Order: C-alpha cells, then sequence, then structure tokens
RNA sequence: UCUGAGAGUUUGAUCCUGGCUCAGGAUUAACGCUGGCGGCAUGCCUAAUACAUGCAAGUCGAUCGAAAGUAGUAAUACUUUAGAGGCGAACGGGUGAGUAACACGUAUCCAAUCUACCUUAUAAUGGGGGAUAACUAGUUGAAAGACUAGCUAAUACCGCAUAAGAACUUUGGUUCGAAUCAAAGUUGAAAGGACCUGCAAGGGUUCGUUAUUUGAUGAGGGUGCGCCAUAUCAGCUAGUUGGUGGGGUAACGGCCUACCAAGGCAAUGACGUGUAGCUAUGCUGAGAAGUAGAAUAGCCACAAUGGGACUGAGACACGGCCCAUACUCCUACGGGAGGCAGCAGUAGGGAAUUUUUCACAAUGAGCGAAAGCUUGAUGGAGCAAUGCCGCGUGAACGAUGAAGGUCUUUAAGAUUGUAAAGUUCUUUUAUUUGGGAAGAAUGACUUUAGCAGGUAAUGGCUAGAGUUUGACUGUACCAUUUUGAAUAAGUGACGACUAACUAUGUGCCAGCAGUCGCGGUAAUACAUAGGUCGCAAGCGUUAUCCGGAUUU
C-alpha cells in the first residue's frame, strides 16, 4: 500500500521560555510543505499578529501535524501546552517513534526539561538532544554537556559543533559530514555544506576519533575498521547511532537555533536519518487482554489495534476522539469491540485533526494518529477493534490530583455549569478531581499546579463559557470546650396541642477521651423514666452543633441528676426542647476553643533547597527542627496546618523552582492557636 | 399469572379445588382457612360484595390460569360475537389451547399444559404453536408432536387422562378431536359469569 | 409495496405522475398483495381502457399480468 | 443538492436577451400601429404576432385579446 | 339487538338546595422503582433559533461541435466531458409563524380560463442565413475570475416558402350577454438523430419535430351555505361605491389607468380585540355531542426576512436568481460566499422522545431508443418497556406446616408452607450445528417462432429458453440440531369509601390522605418487621379529555 521505513511519527519536546511553542511552530513552518498544513505560503500571504502565552499555547495544542521532507513524513504532536506536565508527555511518548528533545538554554536551572528526559528514560524511548537558545548570552555546547553529565550523568554523545560563541554563533558543524553553512537568514531553507577549515578540520577528527569508538563498541564492523583506522562508511555509524538511541546507550547532541531558525535542513536529515520507524525497530509491546497480560509486539500487520489516548468536545459534533493506531488499519464505519466496555462500538468517520484544520480520511494504518467521530461510549484507557485481534492495555504512569483547591461558587447557575465544565473537562483531563464538600460546599478542585489550574479555568471560561472568580479555602476547626456548671435547663410554652413545662439539671463534661456517656441517678422519683430515652436523644442530635460557628461538639458526657414536670400538661417535647436549651447556654457560657487537623509533610529535596525550604516553612510560623535522609534524598518531616498548605503549595514550588514534592496526611488534632481563634468572636 | 408460585396457597384462602380433591390434598392440613398473620381463627376484617365478585373472578381465573391481559383481550373478541354471550364466555374460556390440552388427558393441569405447549410438545393444524390464546372450534384435529411422545409422564397421563363427553381422544395415539360445545351443567358450578360481566367496569 | 412492515401491499391505483403514492389518487382501478406471486390480483378491466385511451401510461409491474389476461391484445384492436 | 444549478440559468440568460428583444420588436410595430393605422400594418402585426406568439412570450388568449383591440379600432377605417 | 352503574362529605339528631371529590379510558406524556423477549406500531406536544459534513435529484454522446484517452503506421471506432443544446428545476420533503378566510368541503357557473408533454386524430416533417459557448492567446490575480481578439457545430438561433387545419376580419345562415355554418382578407410548420434497404437516387423502420383533432389532467376564478371567543368592541371603508373609454390576466373583474357621479356595509355587528394552518378525522361518551386534529390523507400558506424579475406548460422557486434588512464565514483585507421549516447530528431551551443508520433489493419519480443512470423520496436496519399482543423466570409428585423467621408474644400452634429439601419430567428461550427463504423473478436485455402496415429488408406484438437485480439475510422458518431447571421478577395498597392487617416504637412530634380524616402516650390509621391483597416486566404519580359532568 504505502512505504513503511519512511511513514513515521515523532514530536518535538521542549519546556516553556524555553521555545516549545517557538521550536515546535517554527519547526512546522519550515517542513510545512502538503496542502493539509502548507503554512509557509499561507502565513507569508496573511498579516502577522500575536497571541498570550496562554492562548498561543491553546491554539498550538494539537494532535495529529504532518511535515514533509526527502522522503519521509513526520506526524508531530503538541499535547504539552503547559509550563509541563506529566500525562500529556506519558501519552505522548507512549503514542510516538521517536522525538526531538530541545533543552532549556536561558534558563541554566532547566526546571521542567528533567520531567520529561525522565520520563523519556525510564520508558526507553528513543529521543535525541538539541539546544535552540543558543542564539542568547549564557548558553554554550561545552557548558551544557557538562553540566548534564554532572547534575545526571546521562552519558551522550556530543554530535554536532557551534563556530563561536552565545552571541557570535553563526555556523554549525556536522561531525558526519563536513561543515554546512547557511545561505539564508529566517526559516533556514538554505544551507549547502562547504570543506571544513583547517583551523576547525582537524577539531572534527579528532571527535571523529571520539564518536565513532562511541559507537565502535556494539557493532563488529566498526571495532574491525576502527582498530584498523580505516575509514568507517557513515551509513555504519548512522546505523550505530540509531541502534543507541534504540538501545539506550549514548545519547546524540545536536546544536543550533530554532528562535533564530538555525540549522533547520540538517535537522529534518537527521531525524530522517537517525530516529527509528515503526518498522525499523520492534513495534509497540503491549499486554494482550487474556486474563495473564502478556507482553506482545503490535507487528505492524494486517490486524488493527489502538488504545485511545485524547478525547475532546467539540460543538456541531459532540465528541472528537484521538487515538494511536498500534497495528492494522481501522476503517470508516465499522463495527469496533470493546473487551472492558464489552460492547461494539458504531465508528461513524475517521478524521486527522491538524493544528489548524481537520481533514475527513476514509484509511489510517498502523502506527498513525488520528481521531474519530463516533464510539460515544468509549471511554479512557479501553481497547478497540475492527479486525478482531486480541485488544491490549498499556499505561506506562498515572499521577494523583493532590493539589486540592475549594472555589466558592458565586452563583447556583455558575455551579451548575462549573459542573458542566469539569465533567466535561474530566473527558479531556480525567487527572484532576472534582467534588462538592459537604463540609464547605465549596467547589473542591484537585489538580496539580499553577499553570495548570490557571489553564484549565481558562479553558473552562473559554469553551464552556463558565465565568467564576477564585474561592479560598477553608478548615473544619472543630470545637471543644471546658466543664459546665452543671446545667440550667427551663422550657415553659403553651404550644404543641397543649401546654409545655419542663426543669432539667445534668451535668455535661466535655472531655475527648470518652464519647456520650449517659448516667441516670434517679432514686426518689424525680423523673420517670419515659423521660430518660428522650433527653438522651435530645442531646444526642444537640450535639451536633457548636456557639462559635455550628461546630459539632464531641466527646461530652450527660449526667442526669435533677427534674421536674407539671400537672397532666407537659408532654414529652418539653424535655427536648428544654435540655436543647440548656445545652445551648452551657455551650455558650464556657468558651469554647477549635481543633484543626495539623498534618506531616515530607519535603522532598536532596539539600539543593534545604535552606528554601527552611525560609518557606517559617514563612506560615512553621516547625523547622533538623533534617533525615531517606536512602537516596534527604526528606523533612513538618508539622503543618491544613489552611495555609494550598498557598504552601504554590510558595514550594516557587522557592523549589519546581523541584520539590511531599505528601500530605492527616497528622493529628490540636486545638487552634490563639491566632486562628480571635477570627470568630464577632 | 402464568406462574402463580404456591398455587396451594390460594386454595386454603379460596376453597376453589381443581379436579376433586387434589387441590386440597392434606399435604400439611387439609384447611381452608384463611393463612397469614391476619387470623386462622377468625376471618377477615373489611367485607364487601364488591370483594365476593372478586372471589369468585379470582378463583375461576386461578383454576383456569388467566392473565389479566389475555383476560381483556378474550373479553374484547367475545365481545366481538352475537347471541347469548354469558354462556358462550365461559364455553371459550374452557377452549383455550391449554384447557383443550387438559380436557384431552394431555396435562395433568393447566399449570403443566402451558408447559407442554411453550416447550414444542403441541402441534395444532401443522403450524407449531408456543401461545396457548387460542380458542379451538368443533371438529379440530390436537397432536401431541410426536417427539415428544417418549415421556414417561406423559405416556402414563394419555392412557388415564381426563376424558369429556364434548371432545374425544385416543389414549394410547396421544391424538385428539374437539368435536363439539360443551354445556354449562357438566362444568363447576361455583363461579357466576355475571358477577365478571357486571364487575367489568373497565368497559 | 407498502402497509404494515415487510407485509406487501399494492393497491392497482389510478394516480399522476404530480402527487406522490398513497396520496391523492383518481381511481382505484384494483389491488395487489405482492407476498406471493401466482397471478393473485383483484382486477376491474373496464377503467384500465379509459386510462390507456387518454395517456397517462400506468405502471409498469403490471404488464406481464396485462398480456396473460390478453389486455394489450384487446386494446391494440381500438387503434385498428 | 442539485447538480445542475448553473446549466439553465445561464442557458436561458441569453434566451432572455433574445426574447428582450423580439417584445421590444414587436413594441415598435405596435406602437407604429399606434400612429398610424391601416391594412398593411396590420398585416405585419399579424406575421410578427404570429411568429412570436408561436414562442413561450406571447399567449394565445392574449394574443386574441390584442389582436382583437387592434381590429376593433381597424374596422373604422 | 339497541339508549345511562354509583359513592363519601356541614347539623345535637333529620330532610332540601348545593359545591368539592373519587371509581373508566386515550396519551409526538415525563419520570420513580427497576428491568426478558420478539411481532406490531409509536417516538421535540418544547427556540418558523442558527447550523460545519454528506446524503438531500439529477438525466441525455444513437441531440451537437470540441479535445484527452483506449486500439489502430495512418485513415478511422469507441469511454469521458470543458461545453452547447433537451428535459427535469414549481415536483419532491418538511414546517404551521403569519393567516378566522372562498383556508375548507359543499352544488357549482365557468355566455370569462391555461395545461408543453402523454393520449384519439388530421396535416407533415421544405428551402436559407448567421452565429457563441467550447478551444486558444494576452492583462491581472492564490483562486476568484472578468475584460479583449480569433476560430467554430447542432434536433441551438433570425428570415423565407407552402400550408389540410387554425385566429383574425366583411357578407350569407344560428342560441337563450353566445355559438353553429358558406365564401372570401391577412398570417404564420419543423430538423434532423439513428437503423434497414436501394449501384446511386430514393424508399421503408423508430424517435422526435410543426400545426391541427380528440381528449384527459390538474390549476385558477365566481357563487349558495356553513365554518373560534369577543358589546369591558357602533360607527366604519375610501378605488372605497356606480358607470364610461383605454390597457393588463390563462381568463371575468376598481385588476389598473383617465373621466364623471356618490356611495357601500353594519344593530342578524361592520371594524377592532386575542387565538387558530382548514377538512376528513383521533380520543371520550350510550348518543346527541365534547376534546383534540401524534402516526395517515387531501387542500392551502411560506420557503433567514421585505421588495422584484427571467425561464419554462408549470414560480417570484428549501436547497435557482437581482436588490434591500439582518445573520454566519472566508479573503491577499482588495472583494465576495452561504443561510438544513430536506435526513440525521448539533448549539441552546425543555423534564424529555432514538443512530452525524444501510441499499436504491423492491416501488415511485425524472432523464434516457437502448447499457442504464440519481434518489435521507422509497424500502430497511438500530435505539427507547413508550404502547398493544404473545411470551420465558419451569412442570407433576413430594408433610400433618422441614429448619429458621413473623404472629401466637401465654412457650399450645399457626403463617411462611407442596412453597421447602428431595424424586420425576421438560427445553420456546439460554445453548450446539446445518440448510435456508418469500419478497424479485416483476422489470428490461439477448437468442428465438409466427403476427400485421411493410417489403429489398430492418424494426414494434405475444409463447417460452437464457441474462441478471438483496441493505436485508449470517433473516423468518425448518431440521431425535448438543448441553442443560437450567438463562432472568419486580411491584401499588392494606383506617372507611375500595380486593389487604398482625405486632411494636412514635405521642397533634416525627408524618400520612383522591375524599373524610387520624398522631397530644392502646393510631384498624404515622413509621417500621412480617404477612396479605392487585397487577406484572411492569408497577405506580402527576397534567390532560370525556360518561359523574344533568354541576348551563
Amino acid at each position: 500500500t504505502v512505504d513503511l521505513i519512511n511513514f513515521r511519527n515523532f514530536g518535538i519536546m521542549a519546556h516553556i521560555d524555553a521555545g516549545k511553542t517557538t521550536t515546535s511552530e517554527r519547526i512546522l513552518f519550515h517542513s510545512g510543505r502538503i496542502h493539509k498544513i502548507g503554512e509557509t505560503h499561507d502565513g507569508e500571504s496573511v498579516m502577522d499578529w500575536m497571541e498570550q502565552e496562554k492562548e498561543r499555547g491553546i491554539t498550538i495544542t494539537s494532535a495529529a501535524t504532518s511535515v514533509s521532507w526527502k522522503n519521509c513524513s513526520l506526524n508531530l504532536i503538541d499535547t504539552p501546552g503547559h509550563v509541563d506536565f506529566t500525562v500529556e508527555v506519558e501519552r505522548s511518548l507512549r503514542v510516538l517513534d521517536g522525538a526531538i528533545a530541545v533543552l532549556d538554554a536561558q534558563m541554566g536551572v532547566e526546571p521542567q526539561t528533567e520531567t520529561v528526559w525522565r520520563q523519556a528514560s525510564r520508558y526507553e524511548v528513543p529521543r535525541i538532544i538539541f539546544v535552540n537558545k543558543m542564539d542568547k548570552t549564557g548558553a554554550n555546547f561545552e557548558r551544557s554537556v557538562q553540566s548534564i553529565q554532572q547534575r545526571l550523568g546521562v552519558k551522550a554523545v556530543p554530535i554536532q559543533l557551534p563556530i563561536g560563541a552565545e552571541n557570535d554563533f553563526n555556523g554549525i558543524i556536522d561531525l558526519i559530514e563536513e561543515k554546512v553553512y547557511f545561505f539564508d537568514g529566517g526559516k533556514e531553507e538554505k544551507a549547502e555544506e562547504k570543506p571544513i577549515p583547517d583551523q576547525f578540520k582537524d577539531q572534527v577528527k579528532q571527535m571523529r576519533a571520539h564518536l565513532v569508538e562511541e559507537v565502535a563498541n556494539f557493532d563488529d564492523q566498526l571495532m574491525a575498521d576502527y582498530l584498523e583506522g580505516k575509514e568507517i562508511s557513515i551509513a555504519d555509524i548512522k546505523r550505530c547511532i540509531r541502534k543507541g538511541v534504540i538501545g539506550c546507550q549514548f545519547f546524540p547532541v545536536l546544536c543550533g537555533s530554532a528562535f533564530k531558525n538555525k540549522g533547520i535542513k540538517l535537522l529534518l536529515d537527521a531525524v530522517v536519518d537517525f530516529l527509528p520507524s515503526p518498522v525499523d525497530v520492534p513495534q509497540a509491546k503491549a499486554y494482550g487482554e487474556d486474563g495473564n497480560e502478556v507482553l506482545i509486539s503490535a507487528s505492524d500487520d494486517a490486524p488493527f489495534v489502538g488504545l485511545a489516548f485524547k478525547v475532546a468536545t467539540d460543538p456541531f459534533v459532540g465528541r472528537l476522539t484521538f487515538v494511536r493506531v498500534y497495528s492494522g488499519v481501522l476503517k470508516s464505519g465499522s463495527y469496533v469491540k470493546n473487551v472492558r466496555k464489552n460492547k461494539k462500538e458504531r465508528v461513524s468517520r475517521l478524521v486527522k485533526m491538524h493544528a489548524q484544520n481537520r481533514n475527513e480520511i476514509e484509511e489510517i494504518r498502523a502506527g498513525d494518529i488520528c481521531a474519530i467521530i463516533g464510539l460515544k461510549d468509549t471511554t479512557t484507557g479501553e481497547t478497540l477493534v475492527d479486525d478482531k485481534i486480541d485488544v491490549q492495555l498499556e499505561a506506562m504512569q498515572f499521577a494523583q490530583p493532590v493539589i486540592s483547591l475549594a472555589v466558592e461558587p458565586k452563583t447556583k447557575a455558575d455551579q451548575e455549569k462549573m459542573s458542566i465544565a469539569l465533567s466535561k473537562l474530566a473527558e479531556e483531563d480525567p487527572t484532576f478531581k472534582t467534588f462538592t464538600d459537604p463540609e464547605t460546599g465549596q467547589t473542591i478542585i484537585a489538580g496539580m499546579g499553577e499553570l495548570h489550574l490557571d489553564i484549565l479555568v481558562d479553558r473552562m471560561r473559554r469553551e464552556f463559557k463558565v465565568e467564576v472568580n477564585v474561592g479560598a479555602p477553608q478548615v473544619s476547626f472543630r470545637e471543644t470546650f471546658n466543664k459546665e456548671s452543671e446545667v440550667e435547663g427551663k422550657y415553659i410554652k403553651q404550644s404543641g396541642g397543649r401546654g409545655q413545662y419542663g426543669h432539667v439539671k445534668i451535668r455535661f463534661e466535655p472531655n475527648k477521651d470518652k464519647g456520650f456517656e449517659f448516667v441516670d441517678k434517679i432514686v426518689g422519683g424525680r423523673i420517670p423514666r419515659e423521660y430518660i430515652k428522650p433527653v438522651q436523644a435530645g442531646l444526642e442530635n444537640a450535639m451536633a452543633s457548636g456557639p462559635l460557628a455550628g461546630y459539632p461538639m464531641i466527646d461530652i458526657k450527660a449526667t442526669l441528676f435533677d427534674g421536674s414536670f407539671h400537672e397532666v400538661d407537659s408532654s414529652e417535647m418539653a424535655f427536648k426542647i428544654a435540655a436543647s436549651l440548656a445545652l445551648k447556654e452551657a455551650g455558650k457560657v464556657c468558651s469554647p476553643v477549635l481543633l484543626e487537623p495539623i498534618m506531616a509533610i515530607e519535603v522532598t529535596v536532596p539539600e539543593q533547597y534545604f535552606g528554601d525550604t527552611m525560609g518557606d516553612i517559617s514563612s506560615r510560623r512553621g516547625l523547622i527542627e533538623g533534617t533525615e535522609q531517606r536512602d537516596n534524598v534527604q526528606v523533612i518531616k513538618a508539622k503543618v496546618p491544613l489552611k495555609e498548605m494550598f498557598g504552601y503549595a504554590t510558595d514550594l514550588r516557587s522557592f523549589s523552582q519546581g523541584r520539590g514534592n511531599y505528601v500530605m496526611q492527616f497528622s493529628h488534632y490540636a486545638e487552634t492557636p490563639k491566632s486562628v481563634v480571635n477570627e470568630i468572636i464577632a | 399469572m402464568k406462574y402463580t408460585g404456591s398455587i396451594f396457597k390460594r386454595s386454603r384462602r379460596l376453597g376453589f379445588s381443581l379436579l376433586e380433591n387434589n387441590k386440597e390434598f392434606s399435604k400439611g392440613k387439609k384447611r381452608k382457612t384463611i393463612p397469614g398473620q391476619h387470623g386462622n381463627r377468625f376471618r377477615s376484617s373489611t367485607m364487601s360484595g364488591y370483594a365476593q365478585q372478586l372471589q369468585e373472578k379470582q378463583r375461576m381465573q386461578y383454576m383456569y390460569g388467566i392473565t389479566d391481559k389475555q383476560f381483556r383481550r378474550l373479553f374484547r373478541l367475545v365481545l366481538k360475537q352475537r347471541g347469548n354471550l354469558a354462556v358462550n364466555l365461559f364455553r371459550v374460556l374452557e377452549s383455550r389451547l391449554d384447557n383443550i390440552v387438559y380436557r384431552m388427558g394431555f396435562a395433568p393441569t393447566r399449570r403443566s399444559a402451558r408447559q407442554l405447549v411453550n416447550h414444542g410438545h403441541v402441534l395444532l393444524n401443522d403450524r407449531t404453536v408456543d401461545t396457548p390464546s387460542i380458542i379451538l372450534n368443533p371438529g379440530d384435529k390436537v397432536r401431541l408432536k410426536a417427539k415428544t411422545i417418549k415421556i414417561p409422564i406423559v405416556k402414563a397421563a394419555s392412557e388415564s387422562g381426563v376424558v369429556s363427553p364434548f371432545v374425544e381422544t385416543n389414549n394410547k395415539t396421544f391424538e385428539g378431536t374437539y368435536v363439539r360445545f360443551p354445556e354449562r351443567s357438566e362444568l363447576p358450578a361455583g363461579i357466576n359469569e355475571s358477577y365478571v360481566v357486571e364487575w367489568y367496569k373497565r368497559l | 409495496r407498502m402497509g404494515r412492515v415487510h407485509y406487501p401491499t399494492y393497491r392497482i391505483v389510478a394516480v399522476d405522475s404530480r402527487v406522490k403514492r398513497d396520496g391523492k389518487y383518481i381511481a382505484l382501478i384494483g389491488h395487489l398483495n405482492p407476498a406471493l406471486k401466482e397471478n393473485k390480483c383483484k382486477i376491474d378491466e373496464a377503467v384500465a381502457l379509459e386510462w390507456l385511451n387518454k395517456g397517462a401510461k400506468p405502471t409498469d409491474t403490471v404488464r406481464s399480468l396485462f398480456s396473460q389476461t390478453g389486455l394489450w391484445k384487446k386494446f391494440v384492436e381500438s387503434k385498428k | 443538492n442539485i447538480k445542475s444549478n448553473e446549466k439553465r440559468l445561464r442557458q436561458n440568460i441569453k434566451r432572455n436577451l433574445n426574447n428582450k428583444g423580439q417584445k421590444t420588436k414587436l413594441k415598435t410595430n405596435v406602437k407604429n400601429f399606434h400612429k398610424e393605422i391601416n391594412l398593411d400594418n396590420l398585416g405585419n402585426v399579424y406575421s410578427q404576432a404570429d411568429r412570436l406568439a408561436r414562442k413561450g412570450i406571447i399567449s394565445t388568449n392574449r394574443a386574441r385579446r390584442l389582436k382583437s383591440r387592434n381590429v376593433a379600432v381597424l374596422n373604422k377605417t
């Protein structure tokens, strides 16, 4: 049908404020020549405008963008439009063949560039090292490689050479070939290879002494010709680079610039040559559904298999399911099968959704990324098949929504439309959790980051048009108090189908060791047993409210001592009302105090931001007392109130520059300090 | 209902047997006393004439096993033709497919007659029937679809089954024929047709 | 066919080419049930000649039964 | 939808121009008849009305009406 | 055979007027509880709100030029069309906002109408001229595309000729506002494609052409009459009314123009007010009648809206068009495009009605000589317990009520309960396998025999032989077709009306009730456990309309 070595699905992965948007969109611009995108002439025809980083990211979040080169087509995907996230990177690495990784170079720490590298290293995903911000001060090839080796020790092989310095970088030298000079500026569509001048020609050979031997250990012919010194063919070293990038033994490093658009065509040639194709690598190995989950490859054969990785809402259609195919071809209008749902899903049509357009396509071959209209019931993680082959499940990581926030709803209709948006937003992003709190009534949204929540609210106010302000999380601050005199409860009202008279005197003692214990001490006959259970129930149900803010009054014992009823009047409810009044008065008189759940926070940092940890902890009055180590890191225990943790999440994230994680668990209930208590008096 | 469960409980409530004494076979005890916590020494506390009309109607329709939807359909169909329909209603109720199967001795009970009909053990006019809502006519041949003739229960029942003068059957080949319409006298007189007829307030 | 679902029915009806079938009609020439084809149709054979003699040619599914009955033969005599 | 919509449109645009031409070419003859009335003018009117009423421009009943209106005033001369 | 079912409720007790209220159906009904099935229907009652995506009706190369391609050195034949021309575009499908009126039906008169085409049939398809699409070239541009020039053909377009017959006109013959007839004046009909035959010529076959002769068909107009509420709507209308000349419509006509004159309607309500698509009809009643017009049919109105027009027999055209109002979108920011009251889906609302469903298999339509082509029309599939129908979750035996639970609370005993356990049997369905429909053998096509004008023959007519048409269907259905009780029961009420009460807690609180009415310490009554009665894969609950309701 179609070639498969030429068929490739890659993706540009970079950090924000490091050129992610710029690098991805400009590479799409240079390599965009097909009619489906053709961004070059389309942008040349129309005047230029700009968008806010959030808006531009929203308009650049894409599923399948096809670009072309000498023999190969690349299906680039841009799921991370955030600062950086985990689920999008997980999905992309799970649905790609190879990737082009761009490193932060205008900020030396690369706060979020390390996350995608860790995710790809765990998965053994092939990727290359390339630097974009070599056009700005503070970045160097040698500096970058030395820094990454010191921080992580990834054992990468430098390949490409810059000419000059951070501002003097105006030429790029290929290692496997001669130096390529650039005959144009923008879009870098004119690059011709000149012979290397002497002053650098030796150095390349010196690096040819290194790089070739670095790929002359897992290949017999490489080792033989290096021992002899005979010139190895560039095809052999290219194949060894492919073997290393699929074998995870070394890492090629390239240099250039995508912000000033330097070295584009050479990059396309490199990604055609060294980045593996689905045929050129053992195919997607997933665990089949047979009660055992045995790992088997897709093999790229006639039978079709695929896992849905994105679902989005769109007007006039409904749900569009972006799916990556691992094997076979899916037909438009077929009947796919879902074993987890165990139903036949009705396919309507197939469309490839691009950055700025959608193209309806009848068939999609193995290894490709597309989307389906239809399958109204398919949910996350499910497997569909129309060629009737063994389905598979594959999900190599997840995440927890630990970052919780309570937002007060400003309108009932606003809350309803928030629920509608978040229920549908969970379809697009199921890693957050949404609830209504039985404790405060606010909308409880739990995600994983500042920019993440900001773009969540941006999406629900743009697409779902839900406009709501920010709220404020709170803690239930339960109530306890001190000993009462005894009690003096009275109730005399002519109501309830008759009169109602009642006098009661129990002793009601709060103590956090024993709950509601009721003691009866009637020996002279002051009250019949028929009124013991009534007052018991009245106290039991009236213990649930407090005088400070209605918070429960727990762990209080009742001891009935005195009581009095009238003549044939004074029915049962008089005793209950008198008991409720007595409990209210007792709660008012004893000046109750509040209680909050103090949590243990195990802040994790390899002493890189320990001083920042002390500063941030102390900013909330803190508990900083020392440090302890867990087996590969130092982790610090901090006893923190619940209310101040919500802002403390972004406080800790900011001071550590996104290099710290922790855990929030219930340690114990502690009496509120007066700094919290003064806020209740009215 | 097509399956009333413990129908003997209704028998103790209603006291309306099916053949002669097989409904009160003294299994546990032969009683006409009302069951339940409401009293086994004295009767209920609510009573009306509408109640006894319903009692008669339910007794008859449990001896016949009629479902309410089918009962209304048969009532509507009986309203179609003319004549003295009071006794014709009872005659066509006795002319039911399961009713005639019972009258042929092919089933000990209507409860079993429906089991026989539904399982493909009944074949009329060379057209397989699983719906016992068929009204038999004079001179209609009924067969057993002898695929199911091997059953010892049906073999024992056919030889010593119920035989009525208004139909004919052969006790050894499991084949019968409905010959003529029956008469009201030979049928039990414990239920009144007029009770049900005037009880019809739906239409 | 028309009527009940998977229950063939086709009334032999005089209708013009301007209105939908089962809609307006001129006259009812007869009836035909396309359940089993054994030349079983109710026909009049009188008004058919008037229809043939004033244009608005009738349906094409009924040519065979006209040929068997000889409707063509008794009609071409009007042209002679 | 509809495959041939512009087809009859552009087909009958030129026919409309031609029809307007014939209508005005009859209008000039009837105006001349208004100026002068005599047998030969009505004979030419007969010729042109038979030519155009044959087409879909002039209906037969309208042609009869107009020819009656012409002969009524010509019979006086 | 036919025309009618009652009941509770105010007084200290009792009669009367008299209201409320229930007992019956149907449901573009939802929804609770859940939840087997098919046949069979039904399925935005709600924003005429706006819509990406396709379907939504397109057809003709045996009607023409003109090229590409297929074969063939070439000459040539054929597929396609970039187009011309012909038809179909008004049909169709949907909607009901407007509209209370010739909307509707009614008996209708059309001394006032059209209807290409089809159809009976008369006359014939003659002879000329000039043409542009197309194609090419240039400008400009992404296309959009227009501008300019040339070259072209037709059954395309404008003369001419004859015209049986036609309209017109004057004379001669007629009817109870008109025609019938004699002569005569004027005038206008097309065109060829293709086949057979004939040396050629030409003739014959088929289609089509042109008038003419029958019609038929529907549409349109006019009228009798009926056809919502509305007086807390008595004056109203000014081409408005009457007449005259001219003109317009397929027709008649204040249809219009110009002139003269002054009406006309209404007290049996003009006008105005709010509503409504009209009818056949559905549902209810026993009927008169009432309610509504779900699926269905006819008619009629509109086609984002307000003006306007061509074409054609047929229009101011869902999806044609010009402009204006308003909306959506693309754009190179110069300019434009389009409007799902077509099928789904969708945005929103609604408490809410299914799938961005399959073949044109059959039918029907349109175009075609013919292969046949297009059909969200049509015929089908799916979904929803939404309704009717049927139908599973078994069946016979099985005791002095198994165990346990409930009541008895007293402890006898019952209820659970032949239900159980257990024995026996059974396979619709579940489960195993195969065959396999009908519909569609209609309809055309090719061989064939004869038939009649015909003849040199070709072509149409029937008798059969063959060619074939399936989304359905892997369907229904059938078959000691394998195993197997195995594959499935929920549910309103139990105080009286009204089929169903035992015990406890509740103390006019919690709560219940269609009506009455109970709960303030013994609730037949509220709630709970049990049991019971009524239905049943349904049970209820509300709004709905009718017998009650004779309470207009």
